[PDB]
């Protein structure tokens, strides 16, 4: 596939008793951080409690986003993740706190079990009945397997995945009765008087044996907020996709609520609660906020992970200045995770892990003035100038990634302290910002 | 077991026959003036003649606010509508929030009546509809009427029925052999499955096989229904559940909110008393609860100033944790609890106190043991220590960290030593704070 | 042989008793008092009645919408069944309204000014403006030059009902789109095409997690019908609003004909199919059970409301596999007809209601109901459990093998401190 | 016993039959 | 009929006024306030005169003072069948109509006209019903003998009164009420026969019935404009009516008034709050008053000189000089002891509520030295404390017990003042821990 | 970048005749058991056997003797391309659009 930023963290790496290892995982170096995410993981993973909110906080590149990433990647399967930005909240046609709503009812999946009915075997006689029109219809299916041969009765959603997909009598087919969908596993009976109208190359496939119906327990996971866009009017199903769905009134989230409490209550459903991740989460609003310290208050409420690379400064929607851009109400209700600096050492195998994944020979003394031009600038810039010097070492064409493609490309290319010493010395070439500028060279 | 948040260790105000508080009841603890003004507030509102009491409850932040309107809630009952609101809730982008505020007002009061259904079941046995003589003349349908055929356990009637109901019996999908449920109300036709007396092993669409309804055909029946004076209004201003071609038209379009007018409000409460005078339904107001109440616009103050004078406004519950701040939508207007002084006047200020170190302890003591956790009491003394010192709630919710440190050591006790390594993995405001001021680049 | 039960109280059970804790103004103190003692008795019973089965104290029925209608009831060879359903909100107008601003007649100009705005001026009239006409049909590629007239002159509503698919020329501006070219193949497509599944991910996610299965959970609580306007002595309006709210192109366009009426048209009157009303325009519902409001008293939530009843239908399998005979105490004759009609759904063999003949007789019995003598009789369940001794003491003598004693027990209530 | 199988109501419609060696389609 | 628990307005039952329009210092629920009594009065019989259009009055004064009990007074006065609007002065502030046109709209409701009507009409209660169907059923026949306490007949019905019977059924002994133009037959009830409920009607069978209506100008605008239907008056989705269907309106309506088949009935337009309106809804109240078919608009404020909004200066009142220059003020002034005392008890009398004499002296000390709502809240909540100790009259010890438990204004600042480390100030700032 | 192959039938229509049955069932008049299309292009002519139900998409389209249609092979689903050129002088006045007969053989695989 491609490579992404955070594409070599598979997991959290640590050990059984939540110590982290130095590095494992592909994950090295902050401890306290790690085990704070164990430990957090352990919360959502045992699903006694609701409604936590936790802080990571610390300065850029330091790996906030790489925690959240391992913390996801621990997660596992069928336990929903909700990762959203703090500028996804303003929309046109959702109020905040009706976005903020959405956003917690979709990490809340429910787990419902579900009793099917699997028929297979082959088809001996279709006969389908139809109005002039083509609106009634009704019809019966003589399917057959080695043992048994029963005759079943048909409907409208039927007689359609009979038509589309088409089955003729020798094809061996596969149904569901519960899901209504209708698999064709291949032909047996390889018919002789074939009406040359189709290239059809289908498969020989065995009789069946056995019982011709047979039961099974199936298990899926849905979301809280795909039921309430279900529930909300007559096509939601079609605003699950769109994303019509246009401030749904309180009435139908509390017969949801009650409704999904009764099927815990029998058996049929278990809730399985999820993580919630706003990543820039001083991108918001004091009425955001606002809510957000009654909403984690309720019974169906996930727990929340914000991450701040912001000090003290200004909160949006006040004139005041507060620490992290947050009010200190959300700050009394949230626990935080703190992130420090990186090592010189830690950024080699930072880099080192990095050229690991991208597929790059990169030498000795080429990772030494990477490390010192990863210790000097930032962590990203020196990860990102790897690619361009693999791309300029295949020019030469020698499959191994010299000092001299290194320095090519750190030539090539700048920094942001080397941008910033080039325009302050330069300053009638660009717009200021009163707006002047000298275009003339003479 | 169960599952937990931030309260349901509060049953009630915990009162006496008398209006006194106890010390340690219904999950509270300390709080006894803020809990006898609530059991009176409680004692007014389940005297049921009182419209547009306002209360208010100031206090500082982790002082119990949200427990103590809770408790109201609790000790009302289910029967009595109660609405939970945070002030950021009123700005809409589909409609203005005067009628946002309106429609929370509405929704505050209950009603309960007892209704008399016509219902006609069964099981559908002959289904034969007749022709028109001209079905292409423009104007009538193409069939003239529908004969059904029901039968019941001893009972059995035929039917003979104008299209409009066959519109809707044919839009249900009904078939020779299924029980049907048709309402004369509305004419609304449910369809309940198929009959038991045949065959059900022979079917491939997951259908459920019911008997015959007991007793004869034509049934009238009561039933009791809760509904409220909004859902009243959103049913006429939106109107489903009629056969013509508007309400089946309106089931299928996008909903919106609209402006609902004083002309329909008034109309629904003419009907309303109508019903009362006929000793079919009863009325029951309730609460509405807005937290946050100094998020709101200067404006919307000075629309609750008018909407707390209406003849059927419910008791409004406001709280805030503001002192001399001004107010929003104002630049000059500095006012006690961001509240403007023109709506103080028509309020009733309930104060709430912060607590002690005995109480942060014992508090302590009740969120542990409703999470299910036992601590030791060296343990228990270093976390009331700690609230004091911090926050409450920072000691409130470092119990759960706590807990997975105990369990991942093999261990069914909270040490000294676990609430130590959760101060070490977790901060709070002032040593982020501290950390944040002391930094390179806003570490 | 004595083991105590233990059951936790259901949503509907806790409702009902936190709504009887409300109503008598919180003498629970009281009632726990006089509880161990034994018209506080009547305030009890309604309490035990909770924690017995929550259809004792208010039986469930059908689950439906409110009907905001005044309709045509009875005040009590077929039987006719008229829709009939108003709305009680009546808006009056007077006729003069109406008379003067919207019919026509000698003293008004309604007719000649709709005449002079939509006719003579409409600027898609080919008898004056043939030019503009000509223009737009070397743009769209109509064959008809009167088209733009027709769709200028009729609403919305129509134009999408009685809309063909005619052909059009080719010498045109208007060609297809990317996406129409795309949407055109896939209408009859198969599965296993790479172009028909890229682009059929909706119902790929309809079959993926079982939408044909799940159960609705909303109903809205009031229904009503749109407000009659009512205008005194005038049939003129009634014969409008009549036409208005069940016009027979559009009610015939949401639904369908039947079958045989459908062949009373072409075969035995001639009719050819395109000359039908067109049909089948209403949308498909996500299930079987999103088709209406109207929910069922099921008997598979009988069970699960009452959590004594959901432990005894746990508890009696094992007795059942294992081949004894059961036998329980009641104390009210409700719940004996409330076990009647449980045990005829659950088809046991169960006495109808001498009783010592058939049950020394007939050993193809299973469960005994007695209100307050037997032998063979191995497992006894008290349900409805007092301990009062004196009672506790003459059912037990009342009835070879070990003897296994019962009782259900629900978790904070009255019968926990019992 | 056995009980008897649902009605099956098919008057003025059409039929298509896919059969083993042969198909139909019955029109009006 | 208008169910209602208890307003706060619900003791004013008008303006305690003479024939020579003089106040009385206690009438129909109104004390005090004699001057503001009179002008009021004045006010009213300019409305009810009706050949003078487009005043605006304004009525100022300290909060507290009876301006909103001057409007109810007024409103209660002019009695039914006469149209009142009130209106905050955030109402307008619509996402979906403009200002001017919430304006507009607000105006023309406010102005109804008065139409005489007859229709003919059948009531009784039905004796015996008879259908007849033929051999083939193609046609109907059907007897109806009705009564009432002086007459009895038998009726010949056609096909149409048979199809009208049969939907909505109707049996022996009903009462019902039958419109043989429109056809729509209702039924009223059924008879007082053991062998709901209410009395066989008297007098002639066919009865010729007048009923009046009054509809408003804006009803008449949403009808007679074709963009939506009648459905828009309770849908409330109007959206921008043009000007050129109410030039329309307003040439028919004249036209009507000049033919004599319709009479105008102007109203009073209240609009409380005014100081909160841009200066672009001033504007377009100035232009908006010389319309022929305008109300006589009441406007209600308590500022002193503040800042008019959607300005950068300040105005007396909050409102520009040029709409104040077409206004007569009518001011409202503070209250004395006895006014104080005689209100309080008229609340307690409206509240069911039996007050000891030194309870309402204590309450009136406290509603001089606090304010008037406060002691009008807490006399209702001392009546709970009262029967907490099961007796009905409000002594002492409930008015002290209820002023201990709820705070007043200058308390709740006062304790705010010296305790403002735990509650969040203007920057944010607080102090949530006990110690340090 | 998406590649598919493409197995398609196209030319002027020849003949067009629903085939009966041997043993027609009663109460219906005309039970096909197969479809008879005879198909012509440029230098090529092959008549086809095809299914019963296309003759009902045969119907839809209004295609008749002389027209050009467009039989994809899995589906069926035919369509009309137009009308052939060599009717173009078949009526004085009308309302039809005549397209060139396509060029190739009636079978071929395109990717
Ligand atoms: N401990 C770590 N393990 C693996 N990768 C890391 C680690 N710390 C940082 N990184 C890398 O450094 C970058 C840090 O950026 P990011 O986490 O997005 O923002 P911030 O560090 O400001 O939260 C990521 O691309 C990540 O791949
Ligand atoms: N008297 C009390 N007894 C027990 N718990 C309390 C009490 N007062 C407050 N709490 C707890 O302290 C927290 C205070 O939260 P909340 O009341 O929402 O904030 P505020 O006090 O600002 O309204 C809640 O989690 C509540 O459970
Ligand atoms: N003259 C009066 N007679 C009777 N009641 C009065 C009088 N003046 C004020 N009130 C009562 O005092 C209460 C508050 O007065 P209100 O009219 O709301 O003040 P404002 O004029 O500021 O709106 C109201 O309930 C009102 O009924």
């Amino acid at each position: 596939s491609l490579i992404a930023a955070h594409s070599h963290i598979t997991g959290l790496g640590l050990d059984e008793n939540l110590q982290p290892r130095p590095t494992s995982e592909g994950m090295v170096g902050q401890l306290q951080a790690r085990r704070a995410a164990g430990v957090i993981l352990k919360m959502v993973q045992n699903g006694t409690i609701a409604g936590r909110a936790v802080l990571v906080a610390g300065p850029p590149s330091t790996g906030k986003t790489a925690l959240a990433m391992g913390v996801s990647q621990s997660l596992g399967k069928d336990v929903p993740f909700t990762a959203i930005a703090g500028s996804e909240i303003f929309s046109l046609e959702l109020s905040k706190t009706e976005a903020l709503t959405q956003a917690f009812r979709k990490s809340i999946g429910i787990k419902i079990k579900e009793e099917t009915e699997l028929i297979e075997g082959e088809v001996v006689e279709i006969q389908i009945d139809r109005s002039i029109t083509g609106g009634h219809k009704q019809g019966k299916l003589t399917i057959k397997t080695t043992d048994m041969e029963t005759i079943y009765e048909l409907g409208n959603k039927m007689i359609d995945g009979l038509t589309k997909e088409k089955v003729l009598a020798g094809d061996v087919i596969s149904i569901d009765k519960a899901s209504g969908k209708i698999t064709k596993l291949g032909r047996s009976f390889a018919r002789s008087r074939d009406y040359d109208a189709m290239g059809a190359d289908t498969r020989f496939v065995q009789c069946p044996e056995g019982e011709l119906q047979k039961r099974k327990t199936v298990v899926h996971t849905v979301s809280l907020h795909e039921i309430d866009v279900i529930n909300s009017r007559t096509q939601g199903f079609l605003a699950l996709f769109t994303g019509d769905t246009g401030e749904i009134r309180s009435e139908v989230r509390d017969q949801i609520n009650t409704k999904v409490a009764e099927w815990k209550e029998e058996g049929k459903a278990e809730i399985v609660p999820g993580v919630l991740f706003i990543d820039e989460v001083h991108m918001l609003d004091i009425e955001c906020f606002s809510f957000i310290n009654r909403a984690l208050e309720d019974e169906f409420a996930p727990i929340v992970m914000m991450a701040t690379n912001r000090g003290v400064s200004k909160t949006r929607g006040t004139n005041y200045k507060s620490p992290h851009g947050l009010p200190l109400d959300l700050l009394d209700r949230s626990i935080i995770i703190t992130t420090k600096s990186y090592n010189e050492q830690e950024i080699k195998t930072i880099l080192s892990i990095r050229a690991q994944e991208e597929e790059v020979e990169l030498s000795s003394d080429a990772l030494d003035l990477l490390t010192k031009t990863g210790v000097e600038t930032s962590l990203r810039y020196s990860s990102n100038l790897i690619s361009v010097a693999q791309q300029i070492a295949m020019k030469r064409k020698n499959n191994t990634v010299e000092v001299e493609d290194v320095k090519r490309a750190y030539l090539l290319f700048l920094d942001s302290a080397r941008s910033v010493k080039y325009v302050q010395e330069n300053e009638s070439q660009y717009i200021d910002d009163q707006g002047n500028v000298q275009i003339s060279i003479a | 077991v169960t599952r937990t948040a931030a309260h349901t260790h509060i049953k009630g105000l915990g009162l006496d026959e008398s209006g006194v508080a106890k010390r340690v009841e219904g999950g509270f603890v300390g709080q006894i003036e803020a809990r006898e003004a609530c059991g009176v507030i409680v004692d007014l509102i389940k005297a049921k003649k009182m419209s547009g009491r306002a209360i208010l409850l100031a206090g500082g932040p982790s002082t119990g606010k949200t427990a103590l309107a809770l408790a109201i809630s609790q000790e009302l009952g289910p029967k009595v509508p109660f609405c939970p609101l945070v002030g950021s809730e009123l700005y809409s982008v589909e409609v203005k929030k005067t009628e946002t505020l309106m429609e929370n007002f509405r929704r505050a009061i209950g009603l309960r009546i007892k209704e008399t259904k016509e219902v006609y079941e069964g099981e559908v046995t002959e289904l034969t509809p007749e022709d028109a003589e001209n079905p292409l003349g423009g104007y009538g349908k193409t069939i003239s009427h529908v004969i059904v055929g029901l039968k019941s356990a001893k009972g059995t009637k035929t039917l003979r029925l104008d299209p409009t109901i066959y519109e809707s019996i044919q839009r249900e999908k009904v078939s020779i052999g299924d029980v049907i449920y048709i309402e004369a109300n509305t004419g609304a036709v449910k369809r309940v499955g198929r009959s038991d007396a045949y065959a059900t092993e022979f079917d491939l669409e997951t259908e459920e096989y019911v008997p015959l309804p007991k007793g004869e055909v034509h049934k009238k029946k009561e039933i009791v229904q809760d509904v409220t004076l909004h859902d009243l209004d959103v049913a006429n201003a939106r109107p489903q559940g009629g056969q013509d071609v508007i309400s089946m038209m309106g089931q299928l379009l996008k909903p919106k909110k609209t402006e609902i007018t004083e002309k329909l409000r008034q109309e629904v409460n003419k009907v309303v008393a109508k019903y009362i005078d006929q000793g079919v339904a009863e009325l029951i107001p309730g609460v509405l609860f807005i937290d946050e109440v100094n998020m709101l616009d200067i404006e919307i103050f000075t629309y609750l100033n008018k909407a707390l004078e209406s003849n059927i406004a419910p008791v409004v519950v406001l709280a805030s944790n503001r002192g001399m701040t001004t107010v929003r939508g104002t630049e000059d207007v500095i006012s006690p609890h961001g509240v403007p002084p023109d709506l103080i006047d028509r309020l009733l200020i309930v104060r709430t106190l912060p607590y002690d170190k005995d109480e942060i302890r014992t508090i302590i003591e009740r969120r542990a043991t409703v999470e299910r956790l036992q601590v030791e009491s060296s343990a228990l003394d270093l976390l009331a220590t700690m609230g004091t010192e911090t926050s409450l709630r920072y000691a409130l919710q470092l119990l759960a960290p706590c807990g997975i440190l105990a369990q991942t050591s093999n261990r069914k006790e909270i040490v000294v030593n676990d609430v130590n390594e959760a101060k070490l993995l977790f901060l709070d405001a002032k040593r982020s704070t501290k950390i944040l001021e002391t930094s390179a680049n806003y570490l | 042989i004595e083991i105590d039960v233990l059951c936790d109280l259901t949503q509907r059970q806790a409702k009902l008793y936190q709504v009887l804790k409300s109503q008598i103004s919180t003498n629970y103190d009281a009632i726990e008092n006089a509880a161990t003692n034994d018209n506080l008795i009547n305030a009890v019973m309604q309490f035990r009645k909770v924690c017995n089965h929550p259809d004792l104290f208010e039986r469930a029925d059908v689950d439906s919408p409110f009907s905001f209608t005044t309709f045509g009831k009875t005040t009590s060879k077929f039987t006719d069944l008229i829709y009939s359903s108003r709305n009680p909100i009546k808006y009056s107008l007077p006729r003069l309204i109406y008379e003067d601003l919207i019919l026509p007649n000698y003293n008004n100009d309604v007719d000649i000014a709709n005449k002079l705005k939509n006719v003579k001026f409409n600027i898609f009239n080919p008898s004056t403006n043939y030019e503009l006409c000509l223009f737009l049909s070397k743009l769209t590629g109509e064959p008809s030059l009167n088209e733009f007239f027709r769709v200028s002159t009729t609403p919305l509503l129509k134009r999408v009902i009685e809309r063909t698919n005619g052909p059009k020329n080719t010498d045109s501006l208007s060609f297809k789109t990317i996406t129409q070219e795309l949407l055109e193949v896939t209408r009859n497509a198969p599965s296993e095409g790479v172009m028909a599944s890229l682009l059929n991910v909706e119902k790929h996610a309809y079959e993926r997690e079982y939408l044909n299965c799940i159960q609705r959970g909303y109903h809205p609580n009031v229904s009503a019908p749109p407000v009659t306007i009512e205008v005194l002595g005038s049939s003129h309006v009634t014969n409008s609003i009549n036409n208005e709210l069940f016009d027979p192109l559009i009610s015939q366009a949401l639904s369908d004909i039947p079958a045989i009426t459908q062949y009373n048209m072409h075969v035995k009157k001639g009719i050819p199919v395109e000359d039908f009303p067109k049909t089948g325009l209403f949308p498909e519902p996500l299930n079987k059970n999103f088709s209406s409001n109207i929910s069922m008293p099921s008997m598979d939530r009988f069970i699960t409301e009452s959590a004594k009843l959901r432990k005894l239908d746990e508890l009696l399998v094992k007795l059942k596999s294992e081949g004894h005979r059961v036998l329980i105490y009641f104390q009210m004759t409700k719940m004996m007809d409330l076990m009647e009609e449980y045990l005829t759904y659950r088809q046991y063999n169960h006495i109808r209601l001498d009783l010592v003949h058939d049950w020394q007789t007939n050993p193809e019995i299973f469960v005994f109901l007695l209100s307050t003598n037997l032998t063979a009789a191995d497992t006894v369940i008290f349900y409805d459990s007092d301990w009062n001794p004196t009672i506790d003491s003459q059912a037990m003598d009342r009835a070879t093998r070990q003897v296994t004693v019962y009782r259900l027990l629900v978790r904070g209530t009255i019968e926990e401190r019992m | 016993f056995v009980k008897p199988r649902r009605p099956y109501n098919s008057e003025g419609m059409t039929r298509i039959l896919r059969r083993y060696e042969e198909d139909l389609f019955c029109t009006f």
